[PDB]
RNA sequence: AAGUUUGAAAAGCACUUUGGAAAGAGAGUGAAAUAGAACCUGAAGUCGUGACAAAGACAAUGGAAGUACCUCCAUUUCAAC
RNA sequence: GAUGUGGCCUGGAGGUUAGGACGAAGCUUAUGGCGUGAGCCUAAGAUGGACCGGCCUCUAGUGCAGAUCUUGGUUGGCGUAGCAAAGAUCUAACGGAGAUAUACUCAACAUGCAACGUUGGAUACUGGAGCGGGGAAGGAUUUCGUGCCAACGGCACUCGUA
RNA sequence: AACGUGUCGCGAUGGAUGACUUGGCUUCCUAUUUCGUUGAAGAACGCAGUAAAGUGCGAUAAGUGGUAUCAAUUGCAGAAAUUC
């Protein structure tokens, strides 16, 4: 599953650039379900993205 | 008047006629009896009418009139079908010139024009 | 009598390692360059177009037409000559065939057949009749869609 | 629809397929190296070639290529192993072997008795060179018909 | 640049099977499917394939005369001929 | 170079004779016959599917091997020259039809190779006169999401300014 | 041997030819035939249930009104005989 949206949202979200964030390399479904800002934000506070 | 010495102008009054030149150009004979009690001989087709196949495969084929195309230069008749490859059933078209009218449609506008065409 | 030249085509010169012809001009088709003007070009003039001051029509001689019109006459009087034109004289009476005036008076197509079948020149008719055919060749679609043979030439003392 | 006609039509079957996108010429090597082969055998070689363990001996198309030990079995000097080639054969193949399965007949027994690779239509771009000149970069795309028989 | 000129009529290939698909193999419509879609005919040139003829290097082609082998071709004979 | 030819051939027109769905023109030929020849005619198409032949005369945009001829197509060269500036990629997992794809003999190697996207790690480069952020000119939907891989991104693609 | 060379049969590529032409070119004729500030010709935008181009039309927009016709249009959908 190709996760680019969800890596630019957290980007874009969190300040830093493409190298500063780290999608868990498992909960790649949970991630790719999300596709909407506040779902990052959710992802971000569960710490599936840092 | 369609037809004239130049083909090319011919072809052209034809193929580009306008919808009621097509519906004049769409004519069938009228049956025996039909020429007998009207005293004309062919008639425009029109919607609803009897008409049965002279020429052609399905010749002896009667039915009733359902469409007169006008724009393939085609009438579909009810009893004139044929089955397609998912079995559903099509309407064939026949040109108007292969088929006779055995009963007639009858309007006030058509039994006018019955009236102007009867050789009486 | 612009059918071919209705180009700015100019010859590129040699240097170019292609013909001397003129090519069009400009670019972005796929006739830029492409040759032009000459009858050898593909879209170009043809050599020596035709024009309408050709001599169409011609002047005869009237005393030279009357003498061919009195020799034509005199041949149809002829029955071997009729019959090497190819018409079907076996039944007829005699050559020339002459008869009454009174044919003029008919209205009808029919007494005109009746009376064609009686002084026996149907067999010319029908010869006509059965020679009716499509054109071969362009004519066909020229206006001169079928062709038969010529019959009997029937004539009046008038118009009427 | 087939250039030649099997022995028994019954006991054969075909495979086609046109406007492949390999190219023609690598084709045509691999595809004839099978004629006269056993399905079984054939696919062997193709599996083997795709393991660089024996090569595609390249004849009639093998202008200044390069020359290999692999091509000894095949009583040549020059050969190739043209991976596009082998695996749409391999492909066709399968096909042939289906219908021929489907048909009742063994997939086991069956000679491939019909081989033709054709040039089929060209697919053009273009490539750019010095002092502005535009010219052909086309594409050579091939047809590969053939019929295998029981024996 | 370009005729959408399939067919009388879309009746424009249902369905089965292999294939990720494109397609293939069957089946079917049609008088015809090397009439399957910008599809009437379908040439030349070039190429593939099967069968056969052979053939050193005389570039090949070519002439003239034979012969070997072939020939879905043209004639003539088959009996007091 | 001149001239002659009941000399050959082509598209039309007057005539005249025929032919065609039991197959017309076109097309094909180890397919024969006739003619010194230009050519003509027959045969066969497991070709075609609707026109057309002979003869007399009239008429012309009437015959190609070459013009660095015109247009279209093809073609050997040739799977050849090459696709070498801007340092670079590796690894696992997931995704994908793109695999770990096998007739028998059979442990696996010696018979499915190679290639994609994303994420995590590793390694590197740009090195602030940046393959960093914003604008003008120019462009005008290339922006974004989903799907999608025929053609295009001169290799590739599951990726894409397609 | 293999490359390669022929010949034949069948395929492919390629779209010549022949048939067919709602086109062009040429000639001839007819007439209460000659635009516009009462805003022309040309440009530009838009208009259909579905509509890129083209055609037609102009916010009344693939047309309103009237007169003739006499039952369609047509890819699908929608609507459905005496002027209405
Ligand atoms: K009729
Ligand atoms: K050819
Ligand atoms: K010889
Ligand atoms: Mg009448
Ligand atoms: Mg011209
Ligand atoms: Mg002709
Ligand atoms: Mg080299
Ligand atoms: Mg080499
Ligand atoms: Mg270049
Ligand atoms: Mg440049
Ligand atoms: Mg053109
Ligand atoms: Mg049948
Ligand atoms: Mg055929
Ligand atoms: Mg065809
Ligand atoms: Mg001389
Ligand atoms: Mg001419
Ligand atoms: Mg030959
Ligand atoms: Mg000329
Ligand atoms: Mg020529
Ligand atoms: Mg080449
Ligand atoms: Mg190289
Ligand atoms: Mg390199
Ligand atoms: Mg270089
Ligand atoms: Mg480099
Ligand atoms: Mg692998
Ligand atoms: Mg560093
Ligand atoms: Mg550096
Ligand atoms: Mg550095
Ligand atoms: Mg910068
Ligand atoms: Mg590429
Ligand atoms: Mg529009
Ligand atoms: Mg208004
Ligand atoms: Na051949």
């Amino acid at each position: 599953v190709s996760l680019k949206l969800q890596a630019r949202l957290a980007s874009s979200i969190l300040g830093c650039g493409r190298a500063r964030v780290w999608l868990d390399p498992n909960e790649a479904v949970e991630i790719q379900n999300a596709n909407s800002r506040k779902s990052v934000r959710k992802l971000i506070k569960d710490g599936f993205i840092i | 008047s369609i037809k004239c010495g130049s083909r090319r102008k011919a072809r052209r009054a034809h193929f580009q006629a306008p919808s009621h030149v097509r519906r004049v150009l769409m004519s069938a004979p009228l049956s025996k009896e039909l020429r007998a009690k009207y005293n004309v001989r062919a008639m425009p087709v029109r919607k609803d009418d009897e008409v049965i196949v002279k020429r052609g495969t399905f010749k002896g084929r009667e039915g009733k009139v359902t469409a007169c195309y006008r724009l393939k230069w085609v009438i579909l008749i009810d009893k004139v079908n044929r089955e397609k490859a998912n079995g559903s059933t099509v309407a064939v078209g026949i040109h108007p010139s292969n088929v006779e009218i055995t009963k007639l449609k009858l309007t006030h506008h058509r039994k006018s024009i019955l009236e102007r065409k009867d050789r009486s | 009598r612009l059918s071919g030249m209705n180009h700015s085509a100019h010859s590129w010169g040699t240097g170019r390692a292609v013909a001397r012809i003129p090519r069009i001009s400009g670019g972005g088709t796929s006739t830029s360059g492409a040759g032009a003007f000459g009858n050898m070009c593909r879209g170009g003039r043809m050599f020596a177009p035709t024009k309408i001051f050709r001599r169409w029509h011609r002047k005869i001689n009237l005393h030279q037409k009357r003498f061919a019109v009195v020799s034509a006459l005199a041949a149809s009087s002829v029955p071997s000559l009729v019959m090497s034109r190819g018409h079907q004289i076996g039944n007829v009476p005699e050559v020339p065939l002459v008869v009454e005036d009174s044919i003029q008076g008919y209205e009808k197509t029919k007494e005109a057949m009746a009376f064609l079948k009686a002084i026996a020149a149907i067999d010319d008719v029908n010869r006509v009749n059965d020679s009716r055919e499509i054109r071969a060749g362009r004519g066909k679609m020229r206006n001169r869609r079928y062709v038969a043979r010529r019959g009997p030439m029937l004539v009046m003392p008038n118009n009427k | 629809h087939y250039s030649r006609k099997p022995q028994v039509s019954s006991k054969s079957a075909k495979a086609k397929v046109s406007d492949l996108r390999c190219h023609y010429k690598n084709t045509f090597e691999t595809a004839n190296v099978i004629n006269g082969m056993p399905l079984r055998k054939a696919q062997q070689l193709y599996r083997q070639v795709l393991a660089k363990t024996r090569c595609i001996p390249f004849k009639r198309y093998n202008g200044k290529i390069g020359r290999t030990a692999q091509a000894k079995e095949w009583g040549q000097t020059k050969g190739r192993w043209p991976r596009k080639s082998v695996v749409a054969m391999m492909s066709l193949l399968k096909n042939a072997e289906a219908n021929a399965i489907e048909k009742g007949l063994d997939p086991n027994q069956m000679v491939i008795k019909h081989v033709q690779v054709d040039q089929a239509a060209r697919m053009r771009r273009r490539t750019y060179r010095a002092h502005g000149r535009i010219t052909p970069y086309m594409c050579s795309p091939c047809h590969v018909q053939l019929f295998m028989s029981e024996k």
